[PDB]
């Protein structure tokens, strides 16, 4: 039996980057379980950035908007009928600094958001603690095969799950891809930095039933909270393997030669 | 770095 471990970084990004995966996974009879790290309910106050982003989301700036959100992903990943698991960690804009600064800051006009300077030692720190997170799920669903986000468009949530994967996957033996971001890979080059000793092999460009596609997007239409599209989705897919279907990249992830 | 969009 195939049981299917994918860990998406925050409550969309599975469905959004690998949801004809999962459709196609689901069909073919896969255990399937999609276990977002960044789905850790925050507790307010809310900072100015994160206040911005829930009234972006039609949201009132202090309601909870992770309960709001783990709802539509229980929604999307109940169409595509696939397990959910919720973990702990809070989403960049929830996130303080050892400082006692937030992680994020808001930055006014159309940029939303950036990032707050801080040292690594607490983003190498966040890696260990997912990568724990994920080495207790492995052991308990026992995954023939974990599939991850590249961390194309370098969100800081996105490279803690991969990298955080690709530790615990190499520890458990257990094989791990890695999906192309949507939709940072419409408008990102792809390339990424892998943390050392880990390289990309060769991308499968999937092919798609059209019945997987329309799965993936009514999934998508789930989160309601982030829409205000999906012609660019398509564009990008097309553009991936022409003369094919609809189909998402991903990329097995080995160790590098010496390492 | 990091940053927003959509754009
Ligand atoms: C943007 O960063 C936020 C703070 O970390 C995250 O809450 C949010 O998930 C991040 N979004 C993205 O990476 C992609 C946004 C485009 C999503 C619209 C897709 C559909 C409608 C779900
Ligand atoms: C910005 O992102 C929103 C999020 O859903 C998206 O629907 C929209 O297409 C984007 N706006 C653009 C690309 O101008
Ligand atoms: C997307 O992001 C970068 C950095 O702000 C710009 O250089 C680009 O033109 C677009 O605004």
């Amino acid at each position: 039996a195939t049981r299917l471990l994918a860990i998406s970084p925050h409550l969309d990004d599975a469905v959004l980057s690998f949801g004809a995966g999962l459709a196609q996974a689901a069909q073919d009879g896969a255990n399937v379980l999609v276990y977002t790290v960044f789905a850790g309910a925050a507790q307010p106050p809310y900072s100015p950035a994160a206040q911005r982003m829930h009234t972006i989301w039609g949201l009132a700036p202090d309601d909870d908007a992770v309960l709001y959100r783990r709802k539509e992903d229980i929604a999307a990943l109940d169409h595509l009928r696939v397990a959910h698991r919720h973990g702990r960690f809070l989403d960049s804009i929830y996130r303080k600094l050892p400082d006692g600064r937030w992680l994020t800051a808001h930055v006014e006009g159309r940029q939303k958001l950036a990032v707050n300077d801080h040292s690594p030692d607490s983003d190498h720190d966040l890696v260990g603690e997912v990568a724990d997170d994920i080495r207790s799920i492995i052991d308990e669903f026992d995954p023939t095969l974990v599939v991850t986000c590249a961390a194309i468009g370098e969100h800081p949530d996105n490279e803690a799950t991969r990298d955080a994967a690709l530790f615990a996957t190499h520890e458990k033996n257990v094989p791990v891809r890695l999906w192309e971001d949507l939709p940072y890979a419409v408008f990102k080059s792809g390339a990424v930095e892998l943390p050392q000793g880990f390289r990309l092999g060769s991308a499968d460009v999937s092919s798609v039933k059209p019945e997987m596609r329309s799965q993936k997007f009514q999934a998508v239409e789930r989160y309601s909270s982030q829409m205000v599209l999906f012609d660019r989705l398509d564009e990008h897919a097309r553009q991936n393997a022409p003369h094919g279907g609809y189909g998402e990249t991903t990329w097995p992830v080995v160790r590098s030669d010496d390492s | 770095x990091y940053x927003x969009x959509y754009x």
